[PDB]
């Protein structure tokens, strides 16, 4: 069937940088406008950034300016470069390819925790 | 006889009694039974013409019964009148039909009055009195039907009731190319998906249980629904009638329901996404078109095999033992339970659920004023959706409850074509939830085969 997994995630330093691939199998990925969303714990999942067909690319004004999406057609892989990542970025990620109503396919969603104290248990 | 014919479409066949156009009580193939607004005193000239008590219904042997007398005493009735039978010897075969009807419709002695146009009619100046028959109350009162008549007197031929055969031929046309719609539209359907691995999805498992609710439909109760009516009659058994309007129903409910079942599966796939591949699981799914045929059934072919939707009135027993009678009489109950569980249940779910993703899509719309695809699409798909699928069965369904709390509201006709309206939703539904790139290609694979 329809397939997308993501992979990218983890932990990342305060200001440091990760990049998110999203691999897609199963449908005319050239013709579909992709998305990436996340959702903080306890919190409305809200929209990171958008790539559409021709190449236009949309941020939400909290990630404009840090985070880049890029897609790759040759490959059905839509990337999202972020940088000078930040404790309030610490969310759920999901890749997300739609050609209408219907054809609204989501991935399971990578983690990604930003914080300075990465594996140091005080 | 075709004074026979001209008068069976110029009056029709109803089995149960009616009002006219001047409001008087008539039943059959316009058998006049009173001119009195007494109900009581119709239904007393009805037994009394019948020989039995009829309770205002009869059957269709006793409305030949009654037309070929009726046709007899209208011929009787210019003989032995001194004034139309001049008129009437001198008028050929077809003309003398035209005759015979205005004497059927107006009386011997209403005709009779018409002194200037049945001189003009002895004087076989046809055209003369073409026009001065168009200046009185019988054309006024009755204009389609006079104009019928008037044309049959000035040309002697039958090309005025030739209409009646182009439209049926023509009907028989339309209902055919609906028939083929929904079976190579949902065919293909169930054949891509089923071919396809690819296609085999969440969403388009709910849409092969539709389209294959949709295609049993196309096959079974359209052709012989299209028949039953070409053919005005019911040439098979009382169990296959009760058989087909089984199938009608729990198609109809399958494929509403299945419809209401989408609409819920998308909004969680809008509102809460993140959660819905663990909500709505491949085998969550099935256990869902599961119940939806499990419940359809229990309200077609449970009710219906069980003798539960029969009504209870004389035209229904009547219908139920006849066997070329296959009229679809349901009691107050089963009407409006069967209403409600297959058509307005899923209605207002789907109202709500679309008016949420409504939201959602105007909420991400207030957001960013460009590259709003998703939502853009979203919402016209939306109203494809919603627009389509009223319109085809709200109308039906309304007039639906409306024929079991009021009657002699909603005819036997309207109730059919709004109910077919709803028969084409059918075919309509491969056009709406298949537009899907990957469709198009599983498509265009199998016609190039
Ligand atoms: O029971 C409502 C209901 C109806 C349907 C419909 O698809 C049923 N279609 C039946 C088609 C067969 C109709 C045969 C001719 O019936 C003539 C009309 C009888 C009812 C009637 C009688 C007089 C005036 C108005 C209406 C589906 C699901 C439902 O729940
Ligand atoms: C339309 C038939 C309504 C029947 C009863 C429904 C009750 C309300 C539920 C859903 C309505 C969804 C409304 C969808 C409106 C779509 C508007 C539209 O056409 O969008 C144009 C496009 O966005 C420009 O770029
Ligand atoms: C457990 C969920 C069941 C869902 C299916 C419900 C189906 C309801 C359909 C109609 C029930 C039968 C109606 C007959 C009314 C009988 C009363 C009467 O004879 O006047
Ligand atoms: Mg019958
Ligand atoms: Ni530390
Ligand atoms: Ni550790
Ligand atoms: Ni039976």
């Amino acid at each position: 069937q329809v397939q997308l997994q993501e992979s990218g995630g983890g932990l990342v330093q305060p200001g440091g940088s990760l990049r998110l691939s999203c691999a897609a199998s199963g449908f005319a990925f050239s013709s579909y406008e992709l998305r990436w969303y996340r959702q903080a714990p306890g919190k409305q999942h809200e929209l990171v950034a958008g790539i559409t067909t021709g190449g236009n690319t949309y941020y939400a004004d909290s990630v404009k300016g840090r985070f880049t999406i890029s897609r790759d057609n040759a490959k059905n892989t839509v990337y999202l470069q972020m940088s000078n990542l930040r404790p309030e970025d610490t969310a759920v990620y999901a890749c997300n390819a739609n050609w209408d109503l219907l054809s609204d396919y989501w991935g399971q969603g990578t983690q990604v925790t930003v914080s300075s104290h990465h594996h140091h248990h005080h | 006889g075709n004074i026979f014919e001209m008068l069976r479409i110029d009056e029709g066949l109803r089995l149960k009694i009616y009002k006219d156009t001047e409001g008087y009580y008539t039943i059959g193939i316009g058998h006049l039974l009173t001119k009195s607004p007494s109900l009581n005193a119709a239904k007393s000239e009805l037994d009394k013409a019948i020989g039995r008590n009829t309770n205002g219904v009869i059957t269709k042997d006793e409305a030949e019964k009654l037309f070929n007398q009726d046709v007899d005493a209208a011929v009787r009735g210019i003989l032995r009148n001194a004034k139309l039978k001049p008129v009437y010897d001198s008028l050929d075969a077809v003309r003398r039909a035209a005759l015979i009807n205005m004497v059927f419709q107006m009386g011997e002695t209403g005709v009779a009055g018409f002194t200037n146009s049945l001189r003009m009619l002895q004087q076989k100046r046809w055209d003369e009195a073409a026009v001065n028959l168009a200046k009185s109350r019988w054309y006024n009162q009755t204009p389609n039907r006079a104009k019928r008549v008037i044309t049959t007197f000035r040309t002697g031929t039958w090309d005025a009731y030739a209409a009646d055969e182009v439209w049926v031929v023509g009907m028989g046309i339309v209902m055919s190319l609906i028939v083929l719609a929904i079976v190579f539209g949902n065919v293909l359907v169930i054949t891509a998906i089923a071919k396809f691995e690819r296609l085999q999805t969440v969403t388009n498992y709910f849409i092969t249980s539709l389209a294959c609710a949709d295609l049993v439909m196309g096959l079974a109760v359209v052709p012989f629904g299209a028949a039953h009516i070409l053919t005005k009659t019911w040439t098979f058994g009382n169990f296959w009638c009760e058989f087909w309007t089984s199938i009608d129903v729990l198609c109809v409910t399958a494929s509403i329901e299945t419809l209401c079942v989408i609409a819920v599966d998308r909004y969680f796939a809008i509102t809460s996404p993140f959660k819905y591949q663990s909500l709505l699981t491949k085998n969550k799914a099935r256990v869902i078109i599961l119940m939806v045929w499990i419940v359809s059934g229990l309200t077609s072919f449970l009710p219906i095999q069980m003798h539960w939707y029969r009504a209870t009135h004389q035209e229904a027993i009547n219908c139920y033992a006849e066997e070329t009678c296959c009229d679809f009489f349901t009691n107050q109950a089963y009407a409006i339970a069967s209403s409600i569980v297959s058509f307005y249940v899923p209605l207002v779910i789907m109202v709500f659920v679309y008016s949420r993703v409504f939201q959602e899509a105007k909420r991400q719309l207030q957001k960013i004023d460009k590259f709003c695809l998703k939502e853009h699409k979203a919402l016209k798909t939306l109203g494809i959706i919603m627009g389509t699928f009223t319109l085809c069965w709200l109308p039906f369904f309304i007039v639906n409850i409306v024929h079991v709390i009021q009657d002699n509201l909603i005819r036997k006709e309207v109730y059919i074509l709004l109910n077919w309206i709803g028969y084409v939703n059918s075919g309509f539904n491969p056009l709406i939830y298949c537009r899907s790139p990957d469709f198009r290609i599983a498509f265009q694979e199998l016609l190039c085969l």
